């Protein structure tokens, strides 16, 4: 099965790039989200609002 | 991962790999594996 691969190893190419691709766009949403701060602000001891 | 030791202190990753640590090249030097800061 893997001789015949090679005549279509480029689509794979494509494939395995698009799901890299995707995997990365996941990531970077979190970030473009989430991570707006550098700093992170602790909760002060006192809860009088 | 092998190649990369790994170091309890926390600093800002540019290497991310996954599951919240990442890698990078310091102090000779070599690449350590850390916690990312947030
Ligand atoms: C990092 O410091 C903590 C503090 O207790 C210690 O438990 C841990 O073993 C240290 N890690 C390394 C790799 O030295």
């Amino acid at each position: 099965c893997s001789n015949l691969l090679l005549q279509y190893g480029s689509f794979c190419t494509q494939l395995n790039r698009a799901l890299t691709g995707i995997a990365v766009e996941q990531d970077k949403n979190t970030q473009e989200v989430f991570a707006q701060v550098k700093q992170i602000y602790k909760t002060p001891p006192i809860k009088d609002f | 991962l092998i190649g990369a030791e790994h170091v309890n202190n926390s600093y800002e990753c540019d290497i991310p790999i996954g599951a919240g640590i990442c890698a990078s090249y310091q102090t000779s030097q070599s690449i350590i594996a850390y916690t990312m800061s947030l």
